[PDB]
RNA sequence: GGCCAGCAUCAGUUUUGGUGGCAGGAUAAAUCCAUAGGAAUGUAGCUUGCCUCGGUAAGUAUUAUAGCCUGUG
RNA sequence: AGAACUGGCGAUGCGGGAUGAACCGAACGUAGAGUUAAGGUGCCGGAAUACACGCUCAUCAGACACCACAAAAGGUGUUAG
RNA sequence: UUUGCUCCACACAAUAUAGAUGGAUACGAAUAAGGCGUCCUUGUGGCGUCGCUGAACCAUAGCAGGCUAGCAACGGUGCACUUGGCGGAAAGGCCUUGGGUGCUUGCUGGCGAAUUGCAAUGUCAUUUUGCGUGGGGAUAAAUCAUUUGUAUACGACUUAGA
């Protein structure tokens, strides 16, 4: 529909975000996902922590280097859920995956490019209210990830600049609305009403 | 952590310059000769580099090197290295550095008597070493055929692979070590019989 | 220094709440909640709109802010008489909701030519507004 | 089975005003002010009048409803804590070694410092929590008093101390040594 | 087992010389079609009479339609069922708008709460509870308090497209 | 003007297939804005062009086209099956495709 | 008339829509109308009792200043 | 380990059961179109993140015949009797 | 080593392409709550309004968009300049000044279009490189061999040499 779709990870459910991202890729839709630290997994924090240490024990007995790799970063956790849903040892699969980019925080280009959401993987729209769940950022830091603080800091900085951008814009469209107003009740205006505008 | 700029002194001792090269004698020794220019124009460009460090930068390191000529060594090409600065604020840090360009610093300004210090260095080298001396493995009995400074069993039958955790002949020494808690018993001065 | 407690102010399932039917043969049509069966099923009726008295799943309907006085379990005739009494139709019709509905039904009906006209008309509007939004 | 609604009443008295947006509760009265986050629950608060606030659950299960009452109590205990306030008392208890208890300060600290427990050469240090003030009761033997606006902080500071004086490797039926909470009540007298 | 209709089924033992005009017995049967319904009939008759279908005939089969399909009704329901380790009688109350609707949710419920498939149940009786206050199970009584009203918090709109540009709101 | 498009955007997705066996003779097409089989009935018979590029010029062009037709709908979400003059290459699963408006019935 | 196509009219197979006429049943059951009787999750009225000038509540009260249920047609 | 009747495998690919001699489905000339079986339809993967009523929260939940195991006995978890 | 290198410019040649074909159109936070407007005592404030999907918003007419004239406006927008400022998370992009110049479908005119023959993507994008041209700019080093021994099985390492 658009050449690149930027998804705001926050408030999404890992494997349901994963399931739709894999699909879009396979159909040729480039995707970039942001704020993966604000991703969710259902089930309370301890469970997913336990689940992750289950992951941690798996390694190649003769050489831990050739064995399964344990990426700690919230984006790489996410990529894992994704890669798992893509026939990734085929050329078609590799291709699909290049269409993907995953980030912690919203770094440049993407901080000034719009981001969308994916309602069928929105936590607040899927999980029964009451059910315990888990923020990726917190799950990651507890298994080694080093950069929550510096993402948090950068984000807070970024969030200041974007509230300005916003404030300006909302101020510019108060005028713009104060325009669509004189123009109201005019011939061209009610003519456009007639045709549904 | 990522580096975003380096600002250099205007004049650089041949010693460090020698470090930037693999065939000094044949070279035209052109290192930093255009950079050295940058100072010329009032300073403008060097300033904004110091300026930018100050604006950003969560940490500051200095670029120092050794006066190897003041040393009996033959080796003549000096050693260059980054030292974190740990005094005051970021700005105060760079100011300090800028001020100390081409200027000189001594141990008494960083170590004192009885201080506990660590030492980072590369371990003496020994070349290809059999398993006995390299891991402190048992000498196998005198009666054993095909030699006895060995490990008798290199693994069970499964995993059917030699494992990363058994001892094997190979390079010994010429390793990095970071060895700690060495007390300074003396800080000597050279101009001091 | 009064207390001040938010609120949160939901449309209620109740006798006399008007609802918009979203799925089905009816669909787009309004109706009234007559009686009430459990947390998930209610009995609806909408004579003015031609929708048959029926039990329906709440999930197929969307509650509207409109309500009118109905006796619980009032039959179809009685329902028609209170509905008209309270002129719920024009009330609905007055609403931004229904208006937004009607608008896109209209947009949907535009001839290709009519569309071309709409574009010409927007160029036109854009010209005088871009002016206004530019002087002050 | 899902009850369609149960609700609770939260009485409000002449001194205080309580304001709740989202589910961020703030009760303010004479003895200061307390705020508490209830976002982890899902209830619906409603002002009926300056002395009354209802709290309700729609279409809730057992565990949900179960939680509804404890919401009522928490905000109650905030209101009281902000009118009457709380006062927990504890007594030192020992069979031979006088338990010596004082207040120290390291870098604007305030700590409860326990010496000589059961002879122990070690020195114990419970932090004074912010909100809670600690006074060694005059006219009473080996009594310590912890008062404040927050039942939670006062009670918790209490138990931190009583736990700092657990006995190990002894029959704790025989070695009953410790500091134990001995009266739970209010600050403002008469009531 | 499906979407039920309710049938009257009438049957009798075949006639004989010394007994023409055998007695004629009727059952109300809830089933999705007349084939299942005539089968259920013989099933139950063979638990009551010396008959089988090989020596009897169905006399009449007739679908019974709800008398007031848009009047809400409180149903008393009596059921016999089989569990894994024993067989058991139960009384449930169901509130819907037709016996047919009532029986559909029962079988559902029996399946969900007790893991009883269709083979394991016997409707013993389904009857409209006339006056309230003979309504006995609370999960229903709840719904007959005067001037009853309730919200449906946390509204969940269905998306029609995979990407949204807003961020939903569960208001209602 | 700025747009000149006279076709509907679309995407080569799969060949017709089993879990473990595909059939190159039938291609599966997702059409922009078609969500249901009812919606997709409009396009049955419309003609598809997969337009691609090449290094060798041919009949004076470096652009080539594989032509096909939409033949039936597919599943519940407005996907469509199509056959082509020559089966589509399969490096093109996920490549764009053009669904024209002819043969027309409006 | 070699190669490859487009449209039209047909034939074989098949898929997917729109629309017309009928048959059956409790000659569907409902709604609706008419009528008889009833009750409460009791509408008006009334009583008494608190109560910021009429609002609540607990009585009475079966169509009244809402309605519903059941049978028969 | 040994018998009875049938049906298979052996001698046989094909679709399903991830995988597999024997299970389910279905038996084979070269092909086009259609419809299905058993089995599936979040993504890997063709096919509803379909509809509907319930139940279930597990600091070692559970997840589909053959089949790749769990029992006595307990619970004031929760559900309906 | 027969005139090499680099940035800007255009010209020709070649080679590609995981797949342009109006526009990736920027708060944050909550969801048992929010957005927007407005007032105020500036707050967990009063009052209004909105949702129930982007089915939107914006753009969109002109030989794939030709050549021309005028009016009403002083607005819009492309381009290249120039003014002041911002952005280091991968900033490499955003905002602001000023004159110039083009276009304007805001409205009204003149001319052109056919024969591509009833469809044939009917070719209008962006990769990398190669050869010359002339406008700026810049004029190294590494390796072998020799040599040290803080190194070494051999390579490698570490030194030294106008
Ligand atoms: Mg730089
Ligand atoms: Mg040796
Ligand atoms: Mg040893
Ligand atoms: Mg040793
Ligand atoms: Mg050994
Ligand atoms: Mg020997
Ligand atoms: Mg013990
Ligand atoms: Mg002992
Ligand atoms: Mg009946
Ligand atoms: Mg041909
Ligand atoms: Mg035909
Ligand atoms: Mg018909
Ligand atoms: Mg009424
Ligand atoms: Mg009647
Ligand atoms: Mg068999
Ligand atoms: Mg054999
Ligand atoms: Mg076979
Ligand atoms: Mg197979
Ligand atoms: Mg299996
Ligand atoms: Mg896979
Ligand atoms: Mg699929
Ligand atoms: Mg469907
Ligand atoms: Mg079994
Ligand atoms: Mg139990
Ligand atoms: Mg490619
Ligand atoms: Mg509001
Ligand atoms: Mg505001
Ligand atoms: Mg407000
Ligand atoms: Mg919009
Ligand atoms: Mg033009
Ligand atoms: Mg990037
Ligand atoms: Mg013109
Ligand atoms: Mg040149």
């Amino acid at each position: 529909v658009e050449p690149v779709v930027v998804i705001d990870g926050k408030g999404h459910l890992v494997g349901r975000l994963a399931s739709v991202v894999a699909k879009q890729l396979l159909n040729g839709q480039k995707i970039v996902v942001v704020r993966a630290e604000e991703l969710n997994i259902s089930g309370e924090f301890f469970r997913n922590k336990l689940k992750y240490h289950d992951f941690l024990r798996k390694a190649t007995a003769f050489n831990k280097t050739r064995g399964p790799f344990h990426f700690r970063a919230p984006s790489r956790i996410f990529y894992k859920a994704l890669r798992g849903m893509v026939s990734h040892k085929t050329a078609r699969g590799k291709a699909a995956l290049e269409r993907l980019k995953v980030f912690e925080g919203i770094p440049p280009p993407y901080d000034k490019k719009k981001r969308v959401v994916v309602p069928q993987a929105l936590r607040v729209l899927r999980l029964k209210p009451g059910r315990k769940y888990t923020t990726l950022g917190k799950l990651s830091t507890s298994v080694g990830w080093k950069y929550e603080d510096v993402v948090a800091k950068l984000e807070a900085k970024r969030k200041v600049s974007s509230a300005e951008y916003y404030a300006k814009k909302r101020a510019f469209t108060k005028k713009v609305a104060s325009a669509n107003a004189t123009a109201a009740e005019s011939d061209v205006a009610k003519q456009l009403a007639a045709l549904g505008y | 952590l990522r580096s975003l700029t380096t600002v250099w002194a205007e004049h650089l001792s041949d010693e460090v310059k020698r470090r930037f090269y693999k065939n000094w004698y044949k070279s035209k020794k052109k290192a930093f000769t255009k950079y050295s220019a940058k100072y010329a124009q009032d300073g403008a460009g060097i300033e904004r580099e110091l300026a930018r460090i100050k604006k950003y930068a969560s940490v500051v390191r200095v670029l120092v090197h050794t006066q190897i000529r003041k040393t009996p060594l033959a080796q003549k090409k000096a050693h260059l290295a980054e030292i974190q600065l740990n005094g005051g604020s970021i700005s105060e840090k760079v100011d300090w550095a800028r001020e100390h360009f081409e200027k000189t610093v001594a141990v008494d300004s960083v170590f004192e008597q009885n201080e506990m210090i660590d030492a980072i260095a590369v371990t003496k080298g020994h070349g290809f070493e059999g398993v006995t001396h390299r891991w402190g493995t048992k000498k196998l009995p005198r009666k054993t055929h095909r030699g006895l400074r060995k490990v008798a069993c290199i693994g069970a039958w499964h995993p059917a692979h030699v494992m990363w955790s058994v001892a094997r002949a190979g390079q010994r020494g010429y390793h990095s070590r970071t060895s700690i808690n060495h007390k300074i018993y003396r800080v000597g001065k050279g101009d001091d019989e | 220094t009064d207390s001040i407690v938010k609120a949160s102010n939901w449309r209620l399932v109740e006798v006399g709440r008007v609802v918009l039917i979203k799925k089905g043969q009816s669909a787009g049509k309004l109706a009234a909640i007559v009686e009430i069966i459990d947390q998930k099923k209610v009995l609806i009726d909408g004579p003015k709109a031609g929708v048959p008295r029926q039990a329906i799943n709440l999930g197929q309907v969307v509650l509207t802010p409109l309500t009118f006085a109905l006796p619980r379990g009032a039959r179809t005739a009685t329902v028609s008489k209170k509905w008209a009494a309270a002129a719920v139709c024009e009330k609905w019709a007055a609403s931004s909701w229904a208006k937004k509905i009607a608008q896109r039904e209209r947009r949907a009906a535009l001839t290709d030519f009519e569309r071309f006209q709409v574009m010409v008309l927007r160029k036109q509007k854009r010209y005088t507004v871009k002016k206004a939004l530019a002087k002050a | 089975m899902k009850y369609i609604q149960t609700e609770q009443q939260i009485e409000v008295p002449e001194g205080v005003t309580v304001s709740i947006k989202s589910r961020i509760v703030k009760v303010v009265g004479p003895r200061g002010t307390l705020t508490k986050n209830l976002k982890h629950i899902d209830v619906t608060f409603t002002k009926v009048n300056n002395q009354l606030i209802k709290v309700a659950v729609h279409n809730g299960g057992r565990k949900h409803v179960a939680a509804l009452r404890t919401v009522k109590s928490l905000v109650d205990n905030m209101i009281t804590g902000v009118t009457k306030g709380y006062k927990y008392k504890m007594r030192y208890v020992y069979a031979h070694f006088p338990i010596n208890v004082n207040i120290v300060e390291k870098d604007g600290a305030k700590f409860i410092e326990v010496r000589n427990f059961l002879g122990d050469k070690k020195i114990r240090n419970v932090p004074v929590r912010d909100g809670v003030t600690i006074e060694f009761s005059t006219n009473v033997k080996d009594e310590i008093v912890l008062s404040g606006n927050s039942v939670e902080d006062v009670s918790q500071n209490a138990a931190d101390l009583q736990q700092i004086c657990r006995v190990r490797n002894k029959d704790i039926r025989k070695f009953l040594d410790g500091i134990y909470v001995s009266h739970k009540g209010f600050i403002t007298e008469d009531l | 087992m499906a979407h039920f209709k309710e049938y009257q089924v009438i049957g009798r033992r075949l006639p004989t010389e010394s007994v023409p005009e055998p007695k004629l017995f009727r059952m109300r049967i809830f089933a999705s079609n007349e084939v299942i319904a005539k089968s259920r009939y013989w099933y139950f008759l063979q638990k009551l009479h010396k008959v089988k279908k090989a020596s009897g005939e169905i006399v009449s089969i007739n679908q019974i339609n709800e008398a007031h399909p848009t009047k809400v009704k409180n149903f008393g329901v009596w059921v016999r069922y089989d569990s894994r380790s024993g067989t058991h009688n139960m009384y449930k109350e169901i509130r819907d708008v037709s016996r047919v609707a009532a029986v559909e949710t029962l079988y559902q419920d029996m399946a969900a709460r007790h893991r009883a498939r269709f083979r394991s149940i016997h409707i013993l009786k389904v009857a409209e509870i006339e006056k309230t206050a003979d309504v006995k199970r609370q999960y229903v009584k709840q719904f007959l308090t005067k001037d009853l009203k309730f919200p449906l918090p946390h509204r969940v709109q269905k998306s029609t497209k995979t990407f949204s540009y807003k961020r939903p709101s569960t208001f209602y | 003007a700025e747009s000149h498009r006279l076709y509907v955007k679309g995407k080569h997705l799969s060949y017709q297939r089993s879990k473990r066996v595909n059939n190159p003779n039938v291609s599966l097409i997702k059409i922009e804005g078609v969500a249901t089989p009812q919606d997709a009935q409009f396009y049955l018979g419309k003609r598809i062009a997969y337009v691609y590029r090449a290094s060798k010029e041919v009949r004076g062009s470096k652009i080539r086209v594989m032509w096909g037709k939409v033949t039936r709908t597919h599943g519940n979400s407005g996907v469509v099956r199509a056959t082509f003059r020559n089966n589509l290459p399969a490096k093109t699963f996920g490549a764009s495709v053009r669904i024209f408006l002819y043969p027309s019935n409006i």
